[PDB]
């Protein structure tokens, strides 16, 4: 039911194109790793050791207002 | 007429791994002199080289051939922090002739920060699927999410373990019949991983324990009907180890059998088609075959030596 | 009947132009004898197209397109190595018929080439490339040809005039075998039955209009070959892929009245053996009674 559940998350369509729509869908708690690799993307685009140091913050914290957090 | 002899590789440079395709027909060799070589073996038996190039620009130490279905692919692994994805090419006028084959790149993952020891393609029913271990000791799952096209390289999964010596070998159980896993030999504690349901990401079912010194090698047996699971390691001892799922955890392990009769590192453990024969090769410079008896113990039929 | 299995898988062996020759697939040196037992030949390269061009001459077409030709002289137990030729088709042909100064051939992707005699030079060729594997093939009135690629399709070619387009067509209504079998009668140039893959009897009017003159399935498996009489057209006998020669007496039967129940045959020419679809191994020598 997990792949229903998912297909019933990405039927909200609440607006394109938007990273604060992908945090709309980690409302579930779940986040997909493609996410992670654009965020990483755009961190790229001394500066690697922070995004090391940044990730492994992020990774600490799965919380609720702490991803979104990480994310910034 | 036939003969077996030993043949040059034409590499300059130290060998690092030789790999057999689908049929068995073709040799994928890798070098430190950063070219891959592919082997024809004629009709007529003498292996030939079928082509050389320059895959990387630092040496390459693992490669491997993806299942023939997707189309003729090989993925090399180097010290460059790189894998490639090479596909044949082949060309041939809508009239006879006029066919040319060449190595080409389908696409390169940059994502390795360092160094990357080794490459496996995962089974064919999971689709064109690869794991990559590296010096920064995060094992990388690739897709191509779309089989047309062979560039169309996503990175599916990412995941931590430690940090030196490397291998990964994947469940080749055919799915339907079996759930993905695969074992990660670094280094020393060495714990594989499974897959989870619809998490989607990689667990750690279990560990290996009882490994002795650096783990140069491993490798999973073909499961073709037997209900357990066998993977076998080359540390500087031989271990088979004997996976069970049963029926929250869902793992064991049992070890068959440890071997030393080589009495220094086994560099080098390879299975059979069918996983019937395990063979292992070490610093004696013998190679043994092993059976398994019908007890599940196994025991070595034979030794080839070289000098 | 006699069945002197002699541990190859054989391709293909033929009545001799008693006598006889044989040839076989299936080995690292491909295998061909002459009859107990003549000329045992070993060469590299398939044998796709068959013929004893003379009591010397022997021509053979093999799987890359190759063509051998060499000259069995008998007598001094030596074989000329007659003709070479790299790349007909690099497929095999996929069936093989003789015309009149020129074999009449053809191959799956449908390269009709035309080697003649003494035609080391390759002159015309019919180039066009057939999609199916084209397996059936004859001369009718040569050159009318009939390129059938494995939808069973029976157009009707031509190779004396020119152009690469097919002279007609015959077809069944559904098109659901691939080519193995058809037959052009010694009775007349023009009339033709598909033997086809479900024991499928089909009869090619040629000159009577051209529908399904028949439609009858009786053996098992896809259309192996078959035995007619060389001067007796009528008496012939039918098998299926898996071997099994039903007693197909149109001279007059059908029944289990082979030497059955074996695997795969191997070729046709009998005066005696046919070819079925795995071509394996198996012998007859008896074949007036």
């Amino acid at each position: 039911f997990s792949s229903f559940p998912s297909s019933m998350d990405p039927y909200p369509d609440v607006r394109s194109p938007r990273l604060f729509p992908s945090s709309h869908a980690k409302r579930t708690s779940s986040m997909g790793l493609l996410q992670s690799k654009f965020a990483s993307p755009s961190i790229s685009r001394a500066q690697g050791s922070h995004s090391p140091r940044i990730l492994p913050v992020t990774p600490w914290s799965v919380p609720a207002p702490l991803a979104p957090t990480f994310v910034i | 007429m036939f003969v077996a002899r030993s043949i040059a590789a034409d590499h300059k440079d130290l060998i690092h791994d030789v790999s057999f395709d689908f049929h068995g027909r073709r040799m994928a060799t890798c070098s430190s002199d950063q070219s891959v070589k592919v082997w024809d073996k004629s009709e007529n038996g003498n292996w030939h080289c079928t082509a050389s190039w320059k895959t990387h620009s630092g040496s390459v130490w693992r490669v491997t051939w993806a299942h023939p279905e997707f189309g003729q692919v090989l993925a090399s692994c180097s010290f460059d922090r790189t894998a490639a994805v090479w596909e044949e090419i082949v060309g041939e006028s809508n009239d006879k002739l006029r066919g040319q084959s060449h190595w080409v790149k389908r696409t390169t993952l940059v994502d390795s920060r360092t160094s990357v020891t080794d490459v496996k393609f995962a089974p064919k029913h999971m689709g064109l699927m690869l794991a990559t271990c590296s010096a920064d000791g995060v094992v990388r799952i690739y897709e191509a999410p779309d089989v047309m096209n062979l560039s169309q390289w996503s990175l599916q999964h990412e995941i931590s373990c430690k940090l030196s010596c490397s291998c990964i070998s994947w469940n080749p159980s055919s799915s339907r019949a079996h759930s993905p896993m695969i074992a990660v030999g670094s280094d020393g504690k060495v714990q594989i991983y499974e897959y989870n349901e619809n998490t989607r990401k990689y667990a750690k079912a279990e560990t290996l324990m009882s490994v002795s010194d650096p783990v140069h090698d491993i490798a999973f047996a073909p499961n073709l009907g037997r209900s357990f699971h066998i993977l076998a390691v080359a540390t500087k001892d031989v271990r088979i180890f004997t996976m069970k799922p049963l029926r929250v955890t869902k793992f064991e392990i049992h070890t068959v059998a440890q071997f030393d009769n080589h009495n220094s590192q086994v560099w080098r453990v390879s299975w059979n088609i069918t996983g019937t024969v395990l063979a292992s090769s070490g610093d004696d410079g013998t190679v043994r075959l092993w059976k398994a008896n019908y007890m599940d113990n196994w025991k070595c039929i034979g030794v080839l030596k070289g000098d | 009947f006699a069945a002197k299995f002699v541990s190859h898988k054989i391709s293909r062996t033929r009545w001799r132009p008693d006598v006889f020759a044989t040839g076989s697939w299936d080995n690292e040196e491909n295998k061909v004898c002459v009859w107990k037992q003549l000329c045992d030949i070993k060469h590299p390269g398939d044998v796709m197209d068959m013929q004893f061009l003379d009591k010397e001459r022997i021509v053979t077409g093999s799987s890359t397109g190759t063509v051998t030709i060499f000259r069995h002289h008998e007598n001094n137990q030596t074989l000329s190595v007659n003709q070479r030729w790299e790349q007909a088709h690099r497929a095999p042909c996929t069936a093989i018929v003789c015309s009149s100064p020129e074999i009449v051939s053809v191959g799956e992707d449908g390269r009709i080439n035309c080697f003649r005699a003494e035609s080391r030079d390759v002159l015309r060729t019919i180039d066009d490339a057939d999609s199916s594997t084209m397996h059936g093939v004859t001369f009718l009135r040569t050159t009318e040809i009939l390129t059938v690629n494995s939808v069973g399709q029976l157009k009707l070619w031509d190779l004396r005039k020119q152009g690469n387009d097919p002279t007609q067509i015959f077809s069944v209504t559904g098109e659901r075998v691939p080519l193995h079998c058809v037959d052009r009668h010694p009775n007349q140039q023009h009339v033709v039955a598909t033997g086809g893959q479900d024991g499928m009897l089909c009869i090619w009017d040629v000159r009577h209009g051209k529908m399904p003159m028949s439609l009858l399935n009786a053996h098992e498996a896809e259309m192996w070959e078959v035995h007619f009489h060389p001067s007796n057209p009528d008496h012939l006998f039918t098998c299926s892929e898996d071997g099994s020669l039903w007693h197909w007496d149109a001279s007059a039967e059908i029944t289990n009245l082979l030497p059955s129940s074996t695997l795969s045959v191997n070729s046709l020419d009998v005066l005696l053996v046919c070819g079925t679809d795995a071509e394996a191994i198996y012998v007859t020598r008896r074949l007036f009674s």
